[PDB]
C-alpha cells in the first residue's frame, strides 16, 4: 500500500539475496567437512585415520573410491611397428575390413584366456620421448571382478 | 569433477565443453553479484529517468551510474569464474586420455 | 630441409627452416634448430627420433 519505497525494497531484497547466498557458502563449506563420497564404488583402506590433521587440498589422499565394472587397458606399442604396419596397410599389399577391426580378447599374466572380448578405443596421437610407444586402450566388462585394476595383460 | 562431456581421441573445437568443476561456491557469488545488480540496475534506471527533468542532482546520478557499472563489472568478474568452471579447450585439434577421471 | 622418418626411410614432403637459436647448450654445447613440415594426414606424430 505504498508505506516505504520501492528502490527501499529493492536494496533490501539484494540484502536478502546477498545473504542467501553467504548462507549457502557457508553450508557448502559445511557440506566440504563431512567429506561426501564423489563417485560410487569399492572404497580402499584409509591412508589417514582418527586423530590425523588435514587441510585444504592437501598432498597426499586419504582413501582410492575405485569402480572397476568396465575397465581401461592402456595397451602399449611401439612407434616403429606401427609406422611399418601404417606403410604396408597404405600399400596394396595388405588390408584391414570387417568387424573384426575392434575386437582385443586380451589374456592373462599366466596364459589363461579371458572368456569375454571388448572393443578397441582412440589410440594416442603421441608418443612418450622415454620408451618410444603409442597408448591405445580399449574397454573391458567384468561381471563378476575376474580382473583387478593394476595388473599386466597382453592384448 | 563431476561429468567428463567429452570423448577421448575424436578433435575438439575451440571453446568445447570438456570438464564440470563442482559450482558450489562458484555460483552462489554469481547470484550474490546479480543480486546486487538487479538493485543497482533499477537505481541506475530511475535516476536517469529522473535527470530529465533534474529532479535529483547531477551528481548523484553520476554515484548510480558509478555504482550501477561497479556492479555490472562485478557480475562480468564473478561469470568469469562461472565460465572457469565449464573447463574450455583453448585450442582445436585432437585430446589424448583423460589422466583425471571424474569425482576427483 | 627433408627429414628422414624413423625407421630409415625418406619423408615425400620438404619443410622450411627458420629459428636458428643462439643459446648454446651448457654441457653438451650444441646449438638447436627449429625446422617446420606440413603434413595432410597423421604420418609423422610428435615425439618421434627423426634425422633431418
Amino acid at each position: 500500500d505504498q508505506a516505504v519505497s520501492k528502490q527501499q525494497y529493492a536494496d533490501a531484497n539484494a540484502a536478502y539475496l546477498q545473504s542467501k547466498a553467504a548462507v549457502e557458502q557457508a553450508r557448502i563449506n559445511l557440506r566440504y567437512t563431512k567429506v561426501l563420497s564423489p563417485i560410487s564404488g569399492r572404497i580402499g583402506r584409509s591412508a589417514v585415520t582418527e586423530g590425523a590433521l588435514v587441510t585444504n587440498g592437501q598432498a597426499n589422499a586419504m582413501a582410492t573410491v575405485q569402480q572397476l565394472d568396465p575397465i581401461y587397458v592402456d595397451v602399449t606399442q611401439p612407434s616403429t611397428a606401427l609406422l611399418r604396419l601404417r606403410r604396408e596397410l597404405a600399400s596394396g599389399q595388405l588390408e584391414r575390413a570387417g568387424d573384426n577391426a575392434a575386437k582385443v580378447s586380451l589374456k592373462l599374466e599366466d596364459g589363461s584366456q579371458y572368456p569375454l572380448e571388448g572393443r578397441l578405443e582412440f589410440s594416442e596421437v603421441s608418443v612418450d620421448e622415454g620408451t618410444g610407444s603409442v597408448t591405445i586402450r580399449a574397454v573391458f566388462p567384468n561381471p563378476n571382478n575376474e580382473l583387478l585394476p593394476g595388473m599386466f595383460v597382453h592384448a | 569433477i563431476l561429468k567428463r562431456l567429452f570423448k577421448e581421441g575424436s578433435d575438439v573445437k575451440a571453446g568445447q565443453q570438456l570438464y564440470q568443476i563442482d559450482p558450489a561456491t562458484y555460483e552462489a557469488d554469481y547470484q550474490s553479484a546479480q543480486a546486487n545488480l538487479a538493485s543497482t540496475q533499477e537505481q541506475a534506471q530511475r535516476y536517469k529517468l529522473l535527470v530529465a527533468d533534474q529532479a535529483v542532482s547531477k551528481q548523484q546520478y553520476a554515484d548510480a551510474n558509478a555504482a550501477y557499472l561497479q556492479s555490472k563489472a562485478a557480475v562480468e568478474q564473478a561469470r568469469i569464474n562461472l565460465r572457469y568452471t565449464k573447463v574450455l579447450s583453448p585450442i582445436s585439434g585432437r585430446i589424448g586420455r583423460s589422466a583425471v577421471t571424474e569425482g576427483a
